[PDB]
């Protein structure tokens, strides 16, 4: 009984390396990727109960389903709340034109509560705007900025693909299936531990997932920003391989 | 200089 991508707990939204602690259960589709005996070392998206998206090179330590667990509710990076939800890993499912993006089968249902919803997906092939303010969330390093350990949120810009192209930027790289999102002066962005999370971007009542995390030339470099899968090109992917199986 | 942002990162030449 909780629409997708809609919080029950109103973001901080504050103006990961940078950024802020977000509010617990702020970001209810957040997921923390671990391996069966392991800590935290990326992130995902719950989309329906059954269904996590990640990126792909989260699952290059095992091709085995078994390897993974899913962490859903969770604020604290190690010391999970006496709340949150545990799920195995049953299927691996990666993108078959072999782009950074991945769907992981659950082997149970995801209970859906005031503390685990799923992010809403965006219309296949939509672009999302040059200067579009999104969010970026995880658990991952942030390079002696407050918050380790915690939960964290950053607001950044898209810059579209073909200024992110230009040679003082990323030079070529960014592929159509990509995006690009941070300050040119740098300072804020994803990093290590935060692949395979959400970046979301607000329309009208709800948030809807826009991007996967997936590289970058180092963090929070000045001019380099962060590359994000490009959820949109995706979708219809995404909805068959739910549908079959 | 691509470096993945995953725990550990996977990291390219360039």
């Amino acid at each position: 009984s909780f629409d997708c991508g809609k919080p029950q707990v109103e973001p901080k939204k504050c103006p990961v390396v940078g950024g802020c602690v977000a509010h617990p259960h702020s970001w209810p589709w957040q997921v923390s990727l671990r391996t069966r005996f392991g800590m935290h070392f990326c992130g995902g998206t719950l989309i329906s109960p059954e269904w996590v998206l990640t990126a792909a090179h989260c699952l290059e330590k095992s091709p085995r389903p078994s390897s993974y667990k899913v962490i859903l509710g969770a604020h604290q990076e190690v010391n999970l709340e006496p709340h949150v939800q545990e799920i195995e890993v049953s299927r691996l499912f990666l993108e078959p034109t072999r782009k950074d993006i991945a769907l992981l089968k659950l082997s149970s249902p995801a209970v859906i509560t005031d503390k685990v919803i799923p992010a809403c997906l965006p219309s296949p092939n939509y672009v999302v705007a040059d200067r579009t303010e999104c969010f970026i969330t995880g658990w991952g390093e942030t390079q002696g900025t407050f918050g380790a350990g915690l939960l964290k949120e950053a607001q950044l810009p898209v810059i579209e693909n073909k200024v992110c192209n230009r040679y003082e930027f990323l030079n070529g790289r960014v592929q159509s299936t990509e995006l690009c999102a941070g300050h040119l002066a740098g300072g804020t962005d994803s990093c290590q531990g935060d692949s395979g999370g959400p970046l979301v971007c607000f329309e009208k009542d709800k948030y809807i997932l826009q991007g996967v995390t997936s590289w970058g030339l180092g963090c929070a470099r000045p001019n380099k920003p962060g590359v994000y899968v490009r959820v949109s090109r995706f979708v219809t992917w995404i909805e068959g391989v739910m549908r079959n199986n | 200089g691509r470096c993945t942002k995953s725990r550990p990162p996977i990291c390219f030449p360039d």
